[PDB]
RNA sequence: AAUAGAAUAGGACGUUUGGUUCUAUUUUGUUGGUUUCUAGGACCAUCGUAAUGAUUAAUAGGGACGGUCGGGGGCAUCAGU
RNA sequence: CCGGUUGGCCGGUCGGAUUUCCAACGGGGCCUUUCCUUCUGGCUAACCUUGAGUCCUUGUGGCU
């Protein structure tokens, strides 16, 4: 939220999830931060900086953590013809 | 199964279903176009034709009601639509 | 009803007028 | 006869266009046969994104199923003798009006002269010869509604160079902006 | 028998919300359907929807992204006040900076908010939050 | 749905999206309008009529190459029944078991079945009564039931 | 959210045309009895034109049609130890 | 297209005042084929017919 003078408010703004952008609360224990590496063109990983997923609870203990995960690395441009935007 | 599309199904899985439940509802009948070789005419019969359907000139009957589909003559030729 | 015996008569019009040109049609 | 073809509407488009009809049934006996009857309204111009017009034919309704065994000769002759044009046969439908709470004496109103049906009657007569198997409303996310339209795969080579000028033609015509898709 | 077809088509796009996916198939259509979910996409509630032709009466296609906890229906369509505006706004949102209770007025159909600033009032259907 | 039992099944036709006429139909709409009266010299229901009119002569439906339904263009003729087709056949069902009945006097599940035929009957004569394609006064007897299938 | 509005057309708008009916505002110096136009209703035809005029056909429901299916029912008959 | 009632960017000014600029927000009446349709008598305004006057560029200019 904001109050009137221009200021934050609040303790923490959470993290939301990836898949189906609800929120990550704080005792949320099955909730699961993916660290991706780009890569170099020599085929090397730069150890500094990352593509970035968050997986909420709730869809891991479904089971569609591994199809929503591959709509997400196939749209973020990682992977091609993995996941199928049809079926 | 989270995302798919339900606007453009594959059309292999898309006629894979019931009748009724498509998307937009289509029958899975077709017309048959027979020719029966002692008089030689078109004569356009339904697929699931429920009736017992005889040549206008000659008394052969062209198909029977089986069912679902209805059972051509032997030795007869047909076409679709 | 006087309207649709003018359409039936427009249209037995139309008819007489194509088969007249009909003949002109198949003579060349 | 430029001066027996029209409906009591003199200019000099609808009579440049009654004289191309005048020297297209001469070198043809059976055009000849079935032109004869075959009046139409009025004619008016509309301009396209692709650099060049569209002229559209307005029909008076029972003419339509006159018109509907001779519309593809008809058209393809009328392009080739008018560039820089695109020929569009449409049927003159008059709409009444939706009656209000205070709306007095008028009968009962019928759906074939309604808004909404004689707008998707302008857009199957938009496109013969083929045939519309399915719309689509695509609803964008600022408030905007955009119609996608569907076709067969039968007659494609005929309409192809023209979908722009339907757009741009039904643009004009109802207000309302449309897409056109074939089918895989 | 098939009572509310917005009944239907909500509690569809709610359970289909609480299980978590992003598609669904409303079926059929109304006019209701139609601007109900347009006053939701205004709002940016839901993402793109779309509308199916089949001669019928259409189904409906919506495309929702995530970010409806819960829409409903109120289904005795009740005859509301200008004053009474505030006890629907008090018993049905969360609080009182969102939430919206959608109502069917003469001047057409419009949210609670919207339905304050036209000084208008009618018969509720619905909320969305 | 489906009163008058507890089955849930779907079985029906489905019709296809072209509201035009299909390309390989040739036929004409005043050689169909003849052959439909033709066919109703003969005296045949209109179901009958569309079924025959379906098989042997490959017409899609009968309102898509003629404007009008069936008994639009037999009522333009003037042969339609004095009474629907439906009705008639649901007073043939119920003399038909109300002969079953009177042959065996015991059978209890006829006679349920009949209450529900009854039942059928009544709610059919009460809607085509409200339209007025039958007359107000009409109110069904068993005897007269009887009079009218003989 | 209901209700009605052209389907056996006994339908609609006309500055189309026949008659049948009353009305009488005024005038003929004023009033009264008259009677002849003129205007205005209403009712019959017949004469113009209106794209002449009938919502989809619900994975609502009834109803035929088709080939089946069941220790479903009733009556008669048969069989076994 | 019309003018509203808040919010600012101005302050004109001896705490409020109103144009210009900006979003907005509703209200209204039109044009898109498409709203209340008329008959006959009285009352203004406007385009003409017919000739007259009072002003100013020699005026079918403006007012009667
Ligand atoms: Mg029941
Ligand atoms: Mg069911
Ligand atoms: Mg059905
Ligand atoms: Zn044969």
């Amino acid at each position: 939220m904001e109050n009137d003078k221009g200021q934050l408010v609040e303790l923490y703004v959470p993290r939301k999830c990836s898949a189906t952008n609800r929120i990550i609360k704080a005792d949320d224990h099955a909730s699961v931060q993916i660290n991706v590496a780009k890569v170099d063109e020599e085929g090397r990983a730069i150890p500094g900086e990352y593509v970035t997923y968050a997986l909420s609870g709730y869809v891991r203990s479904r089971g569609e953590s591994d199809d929503s995960l591959n709509r997400l690395a196939q749209n973020d441009g990682l992977l091609k013809n993995v996941w199928s935007y049809s079926r | 199964v989270l995302v798919q599309d339900l606007l453009h199904p594959t059309a292999a899985s898309e006629a894979r279903k019931h009748k009724l439940k498509t998307l937009v509802q289509g029958p899975r009948s077709y017309f048959l176009d027979v020719k029966c070789p002692g008089c030689l005419n078109i004569t356009t019969v339904f697929s699931h034709a429920q009736t017992a359907v005889t040549c206008e000139s000659c008394s052969t009957i062209l198909c029977t009601p089986t069912g679902g589909k209805a059972k051509l003559s032997e030795g007869t030729s047909f076409r679709r639509k | 009803n006087r309207q649709k015996e003018r359409l039936a008569k427009r249209d037995a019009a139309i008819a007489k007028m194509k088969e007249e040109a009909a003949l002109e049609a198949s003579k060349q | 006869p430029q001066a027996k073809i029209l409906s009591q509407a003199p200019t000099e488009l609808e009579l440049q266009v009654a004289q191309a009809f005048v020297e297209l049934e001469n070198s043809s006996p059976e055009l000849k046969a079935e032109l004869r009857p075959l009046q139409f309204k009025s004619i008016r111009e509309i301009d396209v994104a692709g650099g060049k017009k569209a002229l559209a034919i307005f029909v008076p309704v029972p003419s339509l199923a006159g018109f509907h065994k001779v519309q593809t000769k008809l058209t393809r002759e009328l392009e080739k003798k008018f560039q820089d044009r695109h020929v569009i046969f449409l049927a003159e439908r008059r709409i009444l009006p939706k009656p209000s709470r205070t709306s007095r004496q008028v009968q009962k109103r019928p759906r074939s002269r309604t808004l909404t049906a004689v707008h998707d009657k302008i857009l199957e007569d938009l496109v013969f010869p083929t045939e519309i198997v399915g719309k689509r409303v695509r609803y964008l996310v600022g408030g905007n509604k955009i119609q996608k339209v569907l076709l067969d795969s039968k007659d494609v080579q005929q309409i192809d160079y023209k979908l722009e000028s339907f757009q741009a033609v039904y643009n004009k015509l109802t207000g309302k902006q449309i897409v056109f898709e074939i089918p895989s | 028998t098939r009572s509310s077809v917005l009944a239907d088509a909500l509690n569809a796009i709610n359970n289909a919300e609480k299980t978590g996916k992003r598609q669904v198939l409303i079926r059929p259509s109304s006019k209701v359907i139609i601007k109900f979910l347009q006053v939701m996409q205004k709002h940016g509630y839901i993402g793109e929807f779309e509308y199916i032709d089949d001669h019928r009466s259409g189904k409906i296609v919506v495309q929702l992204n995530g970010r409806l906890n819960k829409c409903g229906v109120i289904s005795p369509r009740f005859n509301v006040k200008i004053g009474d505006i505030e006890k629907w706004t008090a018993n049905l949102l969360p609080a009182r900076q969102f939430g919206y209770v959608i109502l069917t007025t003469s001047a057409g159909i419009m949210d609670h908010e919207e339905a304050r600033r036209k000084h208008v009032s009618g018969k509720i259907l619905g909320f969305v939050y | 749905g489906r009163m008058h039992s507890a089955g849930k099944g779907i079985s029906s036709s489905a019709i296809p999206y072209s509201r035009n006429a299909p390309a390989w139909f040739k036929l004409s709409s005043e050689s169909v309008i003849e052959q439909i009266v033709k066919y109703a010299r003969k005296g045949l229901t209109p179901s009958q009529i569309g079924v025959l009119l379906r098989d042997a002569h490959g017409v899609t439906q009968a309102r898509v190459i003629t404007g009008n339904k069936i008994m639009r263009i037999l009522k333009s003729n003037g042969l339609a029944p004095e009474i629907p087709e439906d009705l008639y056949y649901l007073i043939k069902k119920a003399v038909s078991v109300r002969k079953h009945l009177e042959r065996n006097r015991k059978d209890k599940d006829a006679k349920f079945r009949l209450i529900l035929i009854e039942s059928r009957i009544h709610r059919l004569a009460r809607y085509y009564r409200t339209v007025a394609v039958l007359p107000p006064n009409w109110k069904y007897e068993s005897a007269t039931a009887s009079a009218l299938v003989n």
